[PDB]
């Protein structure tokens, strides 16, 4: 398997060097450009194109399309990893949610918490749509391209990301992160002047300081 | 008494069986054994008889009683289930007032700013606001389980009174 140390630096490359020809030939680097918006919070998602990351490595695409996921993840780190380069500027404070993060650095002075930004692949022209019956267990893990009629949408619900707690007795804090489609919540202290003194305190769960996102379920159907 | 359960002023068993002694007059011949002189050797056996009757009557309240006894018990038993149900009323109005008016789930949480805890930090409050009015730490802990040989002593009984009649009897006698 590859060094996804080194994969990092090349997609650290990619982000710090590529432009597209863009802003009408002006060169100035699209996805710089958008690091400083993301850096400012100005915006939320960041949706990498495939065909840029063409121009210079195509193993790179061939390695993307295969196992998704750990791309995903690698590019989500790497994006993480050069923000702070980019911000020059102080944003102003306007989120509870936020608020409760503020409260937990002044107290201080996991990165999945902090993570308040979504990155996204657009897939390369090279791949052409396949419909819903050609989409057999051999594509399984792997990025794929569908066409269809839309028949069923729900309402938008809060999904649950990562749990926070409060405990009763030393005042502070726990974290749980969440990925499979269920889980199982805590229940008493694990801080070590709890678990050394034995002294029972129990923790209480906080909808002001855990994180939610918007989840919406569809299904889709043969022309 | 713990089979019979009865409230005061009924006849346990041996308040019956203490009646049948006078309505057979067999006390007569009790009173007789201690007076006479040349009975001193059944005078020692009258005496765990008299004894033995005697028990469950202190004679303070023995020597109170009187034919009025009646109206007496009567007013004072309707004075007494006053003042319980005033005492009961009280005390629910107190913890009603500690109590917060919304229910249970409504939630909410403060920082005691300053009162750092048992760690490092100030303390998290989870509970109602009025709660820190009376406020101690200790309020959420059980009590300590003590080992069985490390309890102390204890009544195994408990004051009464028997029937009037009764009552009147054991006065004359
Ligand atoms: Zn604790």
């Amino acid at each position: 398997l590859k060094d996804y140390a080194l994969e990092k630096e090349k997609v650290k490359k990619f982000l710090q060097e590529f432009y597209q020809d863009d802003e009408l030939g002006k060169k100035q680097f699209k996805y710089g450009n958008q690091l400083v918006r993301l850096a400012h919070r100005e915006q939320v998602a960041l949706y990498v194109d495939l065909d840029d990351v063409a121009e210079d490595d195509p193993e790179l695409v061939d390695s993307i399309c295969e196992n998704a996921r750990r791309y995903a993840k690698l590019f989500a780190d790497a994006v993480q990893e050069l923000l702070p380069q980019y911000k020059e500027r102080e944003v102003v404070n306007k989120d509870v949610l936020d608020v409760y993060i503020e409260h937990r650095l002044m107290m201080e002075q996991p990165a999945e918490l902090m993570r308040r930004f979504e990155l996204y692949f657009q897939g390369p022209s090279s791949n052409k749509p396949r419909v819903i019956r050609e989409v057999r267990a051999d594509s399984v893990g792997k990025l794929v391209t569908v066409r269809g009629i839309v028949t069923r949408v729900s309402e938008v619900k809060p999904k649950m990301v990562v749990a926070t707690y409060t405990c009763d007795q030393c005042g502070a804090e726990t974290y749980q992160p969440i990925q499979s489609p269920t889980f199982m919540p805590l229940i008493m202290c694990p801080s070590q002047e709890c678990q050394t003194n034995r002294s029972g305190g129990r923790l209480y769960l906080q909808t002001r300081g855990s994180r939610f996102i918007k989840f919406q379920e569809m299904k889709m159907q043969e022309h | 008494l713990d089979q019979e359960k009865k409230i005061d002023d009924d006849a346990s068993a041996h308040d019956q069986l203490l009646w049948a002694i006078h309505l057979s007059g067999l006390d007569d011949l009790l009173l007789f054994l201690a007076s006479s002189s040349a009975e001193e050797q059944w005078s020692l056996h009258v005496l765990e008889i008299v004894s033995l009757m005697f028990r469950d009557q202190n004679p303070e309240q023995l020597a109170g009683v009187g034919q009025g006894r009646l109206a007496q018990e009567r007013s004072a038993d309707f004075a007494e289930l006053e003042v319980l149900r005033q005492r009961e009323m009280a005390e629910k109005k107190t913890r009603a007032l500690q109590r917060g008016n919304r229910h249970s789930r409504f939630g909410g949480s403060y920082i005691v700013q300053g009162l750092k805890s048992i760690g490092e930090r100030d303390l998290i409050f989870h509970k109602g606001l009025h709660n820190l009015r009376n406020y101690s730490s200790d309020l959420g802990k059980q009590p300590k389980k003590v080992p069985k040989r490390r309890q102390a002593a204890r009544e195994l009984s408990i004051q009464r009174r028997s029937a009037l009649n009764v009552r009147l009897f054991l006065r004359d006698f």
